[PDB]
DNA sequence: TGTCTTCAACTGCTTTCGCATGAAGTACCTCCCAACTACTTTTCCTCACACTTG
RNA sequence: AUGCGA
């Protein structure tokens, strides 16, 4: 579906924790790639009192 | 966020979706008449930005 | 939700209530007129008398699950209508007593009367262990000074009858044992209910009359059987009385004794649990679908927890998704006929064989002491040899 | 007896100030207030 | 030393009058709240061993 | 403010 192609097109958002490590000082060594693989939509439901 | 935007029609995002306006995208189905109800889903708008134009071409 | 003296007053009250409900089912079951009813009242009126005296902030009263039946027992003894073991088995089998669960009351509210070191402990806490059954009958006599007040305590030539018919209805053994009782059994005098064991240690003095009656009963069978020099009771006769007995349906009684066995205690009937002779299995589930309903009625739960429950029961719905079985004297007759054929080391073994069985039976209705029983046995054994 | 019908089970009921606003037979949370025998005058026009 | 000229940035408006019916933002944060289960709490109940006896 | 009646 179109929405899963959209999330397949947004790809990744990378962030480096400034991997200290003490290239390890300008190559960090702290990669964090965040993305979204699938997106699911469920039909309207209501559970009260929560879960149980 | 989609209830708010869908409840006001002030769609705003960091790209503007490549659209000439940031309001008016949503309309009340206004079921006062079956003619009106079916007519809403066969209505198409040239967009508000051309509503602002003074010309008629 | 009340603590202290007034919490106690209604714990008192509630106790008051259920006993009365107990007594009226008493009348319906036995139909023993004003008499049974009023003697029972004043008995507890007498019991109440003492509770008020050691009041101040005396909270030793809150009677046990057993105190109530001890009361009814004491009063009946007055009237001398029945027996203990029979009464207890009958009561458990038909839930005749409201004894088992304390939700009845008229409390709804007494229930909420919070518990205050009380009310919650009332109604259906546990099933009796050993003497324990009396370990309070004596105390009640103590509180009551019952022997002075009431005539002929513990007696009943009816318990002897109940016992002979109980099994080896050997008509002659009624006065055999009546005679040994005649003998050294309290100088040939009807055993009276023991005294008001005032002391809290509740020593095993075995004065509980019946306990001794059963002891004489057993002994009699053993002796008489051991030395029946004339050979009035044939070798092959003794085991026949055993083969015929070893289980069978029950025009209500044996089914009851199964229901009591199912307190799954010292494992004498536990296995009966296992075995449970086919139908015995069936009439068991019958008595569960009738008298277990006397079960219960979660609260509030938006109807939710409850509805769901209802649906679930909607689900397995079930309860059906010679009148066949026979009465008591019918069964009794038919095994008396099943022995119809009357006219060394092995017989001794058979005799011991049989005595263990009765030990099971009589012991099973009661607080047993897979040795106090025999401690009891031992006792009069000693008593006897002073001829 | 005041009445309230469950919007989703049709089961009649009689709510109180002491019960949850829910259909005790279904579990719905919407109740139509039932019409009763109440006099109303009408000009036939 | 003095005066002049063009362009681009900035200012202010461009139908009137009313119904509807008002709604909805929102990151950062959360303490409060509702929950399931287990654990804990207060009063009460009942039995038990030793030394000594004879 | 949006749509809309004249
Ligand atoms: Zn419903």
């Amino acid at each position: 579906g179109l929405l899963n192609l959209g999330v397949k097109d947004i790809g990744e958002k990378v962030i480096f924790d400034g991997k200290p490590l003490n290239s390890n000082s300008g190559y960090l060594g702290n990669k964090l790639s965040v993305s979204v693989e699938q997106v699911s939509i469920a039909k309207p439901m209501s559970n009260d009192g929560v879960s149980s | 966020k989609m209830q708010y935007f869908l409840s006001t029609g002030n769609l705003v995002s960091q790209s503007g979706l490549d659209l000439q306006q940031v309001s008016g995208y949503t309309v009340v189905a206004e079921k006062i008449n079956f003619y009106r109800f079916i007519s809403h889903f066969r209505m198409v708008h040239r967009g508000s930005f051309f509503a602002q134009l003074k010309t008629t071409t | 939700k009340l603590i202290g003296h007034e919490a106690k007053l209604l714990f008192l009250k509630s106790f008051q209530f259920i006993l009365k409900r107990q007594i009226r089912w008493l009348i319906t079951e036995m139909r023993f007129p004003k008499e049974f009813e009023h003697v029972a009242k004043i008995i507890w009126l007498k019991i109440l008398k003492t509770i008020n005296d050691q009041p101040q902030e005396e909270l030793k009263l809150q009677l046990h699950m057993t105190s109530t039946i001890s009361i009814l027992y004491l009063a009946s003894t007055h009237l001398s209508l029945p027996v203990y073991t029979c009464d207890y088995i009958k009561w458990i089998c038909t839930a005749k007593m409201p004894y088992f669960q304390a939700s009845e009351i008229l409390p709804k509210s007494w229930r909420i009367q919070l518990p205050n070191y009380y009310v919650s402990i009332l109604e259906g806490s546990i099933s009796p262990f050993n003497g324990q059954l009396y370990n309070k009958i004596a105390l009640t006599c103590g509180m009551i000074h019952f022997k002075e007040f009431f005539n002929s305590e513990i007696s009943c030539q009816g318990l002897l009858l109940k016992l002979v018919m109980q099994c080896a209805l050997p008509p002659e053994f009624y006065f055999y044992t009546k005679q040994v009782i005649e003998f050294e059994e309290t100088d040939i005098r009807n055993l009276t209910l023991w005294e008001r064991t005032d002391e809290r240690h509740t020593g095993r003095v075995s004065n509980h009359a019946e306990l001794r009656v059963l002891s004489y009963f057993m002994l009699t069978i053993n002796w008489m059987l051991s030395f029946d020099r004339d050979r009035q009771y044939p070798l092959k006769w003794i085991l026949s009385l055993t083969e015929s007995l070893t289980q069978r349906t029950t025009t209500s009684e044996s089914i009851g004794r199964n229901i009591v066995k199912v307190v799954y205690p010292d494992k004498p009937t536990s296995s009966d649990y296992f075995q449970w002779s086919e139908e015995e299995t069936l009439e068991f589930l019958k008595w569960m679908e009738k008298q277990f309903l006397p079960t219960q009625t979660s609260m509030e739960m938006t109807i939710d927890q409850k509805i769901a429950r209802r649906k679930l029961y909607k689900i397995f719905p079930l309860d059906r998704e010679d009148t066949h079985q026979l009465t008591f004297i019918e069964d009794l007759q038919e095994r008396y006929a099943k022995q119809t054929p009357f006219f060394p080391p092995a017989r001794k073994e058979a005799i011991g064989r049989l005595l263990t069985h009765i030990a099971s039976q009589l012991l099973v209705d009661f607080a047993i002491s897979k040795e106090q029983l025999k401690d009891c046995i031992s006792r009069i054994k000693n008593a006897c040899l002073h001829r | 007896t005041l009445k309230y019908i469950c919007a989703e089970c049709s089961s009649k009921l009689s709510l109180s100030r002491t019960d949850a606003v829910r259909c005790k037979d279904c579990g719905h949370r919407i109740l139509l207030k039932a019409r009763t025998k109440r006099l109303v005058q009408f000009e036939a026009r």
